[PDB]
RNA sequence: UAGCUAGUAGGUGGGGUAACGGCUCACCUAGGCGACGAUCCCUAGCUGGUCUGAGAGGAUGACCAGCCACACUGGAACUGA
RNA sequence: CCCGCAGAAGAAGCACCGGCUAACUCCGUGCCAGCAGCCGCGGUAAUACGGAGGGUGCAAGCGUUAAUCGGAAUUACUGGGCGUAAAGCGCACGCAGGCGGUUUGUUAAGUCAGAUGUGAAAUCCCCGGGCUCAACCUGGGAACUGCAUCUGAUACUGGCAAG
């Protein structure tokens, strides 16, 4: 999007899933791909692949275990306009741990299970659930 | 050498003195938005040797005049 | 609503008028009870009620209802205004205490006897 | 403090036998259990979702003779502890000396225990205690001082106890007439029909 | 005039004293510098009546601090005991 | 063996030409101690029949709940026609800290230890539904783990 | 309350205080402050804390303690660490 | 504080009872006297006023008034809205401001981690201890969610440079 290229991808993921699409496409980033790894390895989505040189477009292959989607509700938290940063202990829990958060830690982007084990807080990218 | 508050000189007209404007984030205590709060502060420059708009490195000294308690150690940018 | 908009002017407080202006945090007030009214209520009610202008100490003149089982005041007896609006008169919002200052209690009154200035028939 | 109490129109309202009176009183024998607490007879009680926790809160208060100030203090210091708030209430009500002197088998009702306690009779850990609220810590050894060992009551009221059940969290050596509150009472052995999760909602408004 | 006087803090009829290091000019229940031990005048082996932290008292005394009247006895009643 | 609890009742009216006919509503909630709810709402002309009809429509719409061990898996939030509802699992022993229309639905589903709140209009007819929305949108750790790698 | 400010902002020198400093004097420079709210008006002692609240917050600042300010109203200074 | 002597000997009120809310019957009154926090009562029974009996609640107290927060998500940061319920300037342009695609390098200001000082004592909480219990006093801890300095990281945000 013109001012939030990451809430834009999240909106892609949970618009193209109300419509029940198999796969969605968007112009990729480095942070977009860094997220996509954390999504696709916590099983929130099948697998992705980025492709393109002048216009490297990210395409996620959405997942769903029934008519229901596996991704219930992703929430963009650290909006440009209100940047949200947390410490290693005040890291949010999503659905009391059932769902995943995505934070930008000094050692990269990861979940909060792993960034709470790693003892290193971050920048709350989005709640994944 | 205490923290050598980097700043950008606003007005080098006044004799042997300048006005350095420090800029700072601070998270807004009640709303949470990182706001930009400037810290304008008079600096004694001994030779009028810095022109408007160059980042300098200033230090705390004893008061040197009414409302002038900072002198700079060294300049790290040219005005233009 | 935008957090930037709240920054540029704070989310303001909601001001609220006190209900009993002539008391100003004084739980009671003395007065002069300068003369007595018997004005009738609104349409839904009847049974004209006993109210009296009072010159309170702090200069405010107000009307105060003299509720009870019967009436005993006069036109210059000093009375103790209380608060606690009455619901019928168009603004009798002070409710004189019974049996504290020079206003006597009520006659032959056995129940809720504390809310009136009568005290323990031998029983 | 104790207020001389509602007598058996107390227990008649709650229905169950709230022990102000103990003897052959379990069967009616001039008690008239739930004929009428007064003006109207067996009027159907349409208690609201509120009335049915006031009923149980004042079943509990009026078993032991606690009051609203002491019962709310017990509530708060049961709700600042760790664990099941209701079982904490019943625990710190069961450890009360007025209670324990009864559960010991001494006396015949907790009014008699509250009077024996208040009259220096029960003496715990070797030093006389005449506060009825004295929370008996575990491993204490309650007793009866020499002056009141054979006074008039505990010789017979104790014989009014063996037919009664033996509370299993404290042991009673009645032959020597000194007891030992051995450990902390639990909910299971405190075999009462009291639903804690009505009281706790009553106070947690 | 740094002093090692005592401040009275317990309830009525039952005083409890902190052995405080404070200068003279402050009211005994005003400001102070350091709180090195306490004194509970009640007796009959309820508990330790005194804990006193002798190393900071020795430091302050060697630094120019006037060890006061009652606390002077408090010192050696510890040393005489132990 | 199902528990059953009424919620409310109404003096709903109607203007016919001659008169003004009245009715009675009796929304009801039903379950057992295992997470089942056929919350019920049944009209009639006089309350015993409305109550019976609401018991009946109730015992039916058993839309299954996912009780954890007497409480919620996670802090559900519900909404239905202008009645927001927040629920959150609570500690053992802590009772049903819940309002009016939610007390009954929470209790009959089998829950014992939760703390709740309602925020829109507190009309029972919709609180009972927003609550049950939320409680169908539960996610047990076993079935979130089912729909991806555990 | 949208402009305020001439010892007013700075610099030379004297002079002044335990001490730096327009702290004061002569002189020169013509600045300084202000939308990130100056100046003006109204109210107010400030804090640890208190109450309330799930909490964020709100409201307060009697008691106890730290700092401040005053001592019939208004000037001044002496004596002295 | 302990011990002796008496005798139940000296020690119970207050509000409330129509719904909200635990707790109703009888009589007098007859839109009158009156009540009332709200809904609302009183014009021929009125469980709503006044009295009695009875019950409920609290108890050396118990009621009323005043004041604060709550409930009030009713100033909504957590946590609201703006078609018709209050609410999109009549419309543009635009300085300041606020936000900013993408890759690499750099910095390390925001951020994060760790560390060091400091955050008075008492308050608050925790495990205790002493007052026959409790209020109360008290030891030790925790806590004081802050500030400043230092050392690391460098994902994200900012700077600078190259695209």
């Amino acid at each position: 999007s013109m001012q939030d290229p990451i809430a834009d991808m999240l909106t892609r993921i949970r618009n193209g899933q109300a419509a029940n699409k198999a796969a969605v496409t968007m112009p990729s980033s480095k942070l977009k791909v860094a997220i996509a790894n954390v999504l696709k390895e916590e099983g929130f989505i099948e697998d992705f692949k980025v492709e393109g040189d002048t216009k490297p477009e990210l395409e996620l292959t959405l997942k769903y275990f029934q008519g229901k989607a596996v991704v219930e509700s992703i929430q963009r938290v650290s909006r440009p306009g209100l940047r949200i940063y947390k410490r290693k202990d005040e890291l949010p829990k999503v659905m009391a741990g059932l769902g995943i958060a995505v934070v930008s830690t000094s050692k990269g982007v990861m979940t909060d299970r792993a960034a709470r084990q790693a003892g290193l807080g971050g920048e709350i990218i989005c709640y994944v659930a | 050498k205490i923290r050598t508050l980097q700043g950008r000189v606003v007005s080098d007209k006044m004799e042997k003195s300048i006005v350095v404007a420090i800029e700072r984030f601070v998270k807004h205590p009640i709303y949470g938005k990182f706001i930009k709060r400037t810290t304008k502060l008079h600096v004694h420059d001994e030779n009028n040797e810095c022109g408007i708009g160059d980042v300098v490195e200033i230090r705390e000294c004893r008061p040197l005049s009414k409302t002038k308690s900072w002198t700079l150690v060294r300049v790290v940018e040219k005005a233009v | 609503a935008t957090v930037n908009q709240l920054v540029r002017k704070p989310r303001a407080r909601k001001v609220a008028k006190s209900n009993v202006p002539a008391l100003e945090a004084c739980p009671q007030k003395r007065g002069v009870c300068t003369r007595v009214y018997t004005t009738t209520p609104k349409k839904p009610n009847s049974a004209l009620r006993k109210v009296c202008r009072v010159r309170l100490t702090n200069g405010f003149e107000v009307t105060s209802y003299i509720g009870g089982e019967g009436h005993n005041l006069q036109e210059h007896s000093v009375i103790l205004i209380r608060g606690g609006r009455v619901k019928d008169l168009p603004g009798v919002r002070y409710h004189t205490v019974r049996g504290a200052l020079d206003c006597s209690g009520v006659k032959d009154r056995k129940q809720a006897r504390s809310k009136y200035g009568v005290k323990r028939p031998k029983a | 403090a104790r207020y001389l109490g509602p007598k058996l129109k107390l227990s008649r309202r709650e229905g169950t036998d709230l022990f102000l009176k103990s003897g052959v009183r379990a069967i009616d024998t001039k008690c008239k259990i739930e004929q009428a607490p007064g003006q109207h007879g067996a009027r159907k009680p349409r208690l609201s979702d509120y009335g049915v926790q006031l009923r149980e809160k004042q079943k509990v208060r009026r078993i032991y003779g606690v009051l609203e100030r002491q019962f709310r203090n017990y509530y708060k210091e049961a709700a600042r502890l760790k664990g099941n708030t209701g079982e904490n209430l019943l625990a710190l009500l069961e450890g009360r000396l007025d209670n324990v002197v009864y559960r010991m088998g001494f006396g015949a009702t907790r009014a008699e225990a509250r009077q024996l306690v208040s009259h220096k009779a029960i003496m715990v850990n070797g030093r006389v205690v005449n506060i009825a609220s004295y929370q008996v810590s575990p491993n204490d050894v309650v007793s009866i001082r020499e002056k009141a060992k054979k006074q008039s009551r505990v010789k017979a009221a104790l014989e009014l106890a063996e037919q009664r059940e033996k509370p299993t969290w404290l042991e009673v050596d009645a032959g020597k007439m000194e007891g030992t509150f051995k450990r902390k009472p639990e909910r299971s052995d405190l075999s009462a029909d009291i639903n804690e999760h009505l009281i706790v909602e009553l106070y947690s408004k | 005039m740094v002093t090692i006087r005592l401040a009275r803090h317990g309830a009525k009829k039952r005083p409890f004293y902190q052995v405080v290091v404070a200068d003279s000019r402050n009211a005994r229940n005003g400001r102070f510098i350091e709180r090195v031990g306490f004194f509970n005048p009640i007796a009959s082996e309820k508990e330790e009546g005194t804990r006193l932290d002798l190393d900071r008292i020795a430091h302050w005394v060697g630094q120019g601090a006037t060890i006061s009247d009652r606390v002077a006895a408090l010192i050696k009643e510890v040393n005489k005991a132990a | 063996e199902l528990q059953e609890k009424l919620i409310a009742v109404n003096r709903v009216s109607k203007t016919v030409k001659g008169g003004r006919i009245f009715s009675f509503t009796a929304l009801t909630v039903v379950g057992d101690g295992n997470g089942r709810v056929g919350f019920g709402y049944g009209k009639a002309r006089e309350v015993p029949a409305a109550i019976q009809k609401a018991m009946e429509k109730a015992r039916r719409n058993m839309i299954n709940v996912a009780l954890n061990n007497g409480t919620l898996q996670h802090p559900v939030k519900g909404v239905h026609t202008g009645s927001r509802v927040f629920m959150q699992p609570a500690s053992e022993g802590t009772g049903i800290i819940a309002g009016g229309a939610m007390r009954a639905v929470l209790e009959v589903a089998g829950v014992h230890n939760v703390l709740a709140k309602a925020y829109g209009s507190t009309n029972p007819i919709n609180v009972v539904r927003a609550t049950i929305d939320g409680l169908e949108n539960m996610n047990s750790p076993e079935m979130v783990a089912a729909k991806r790698g555990k």
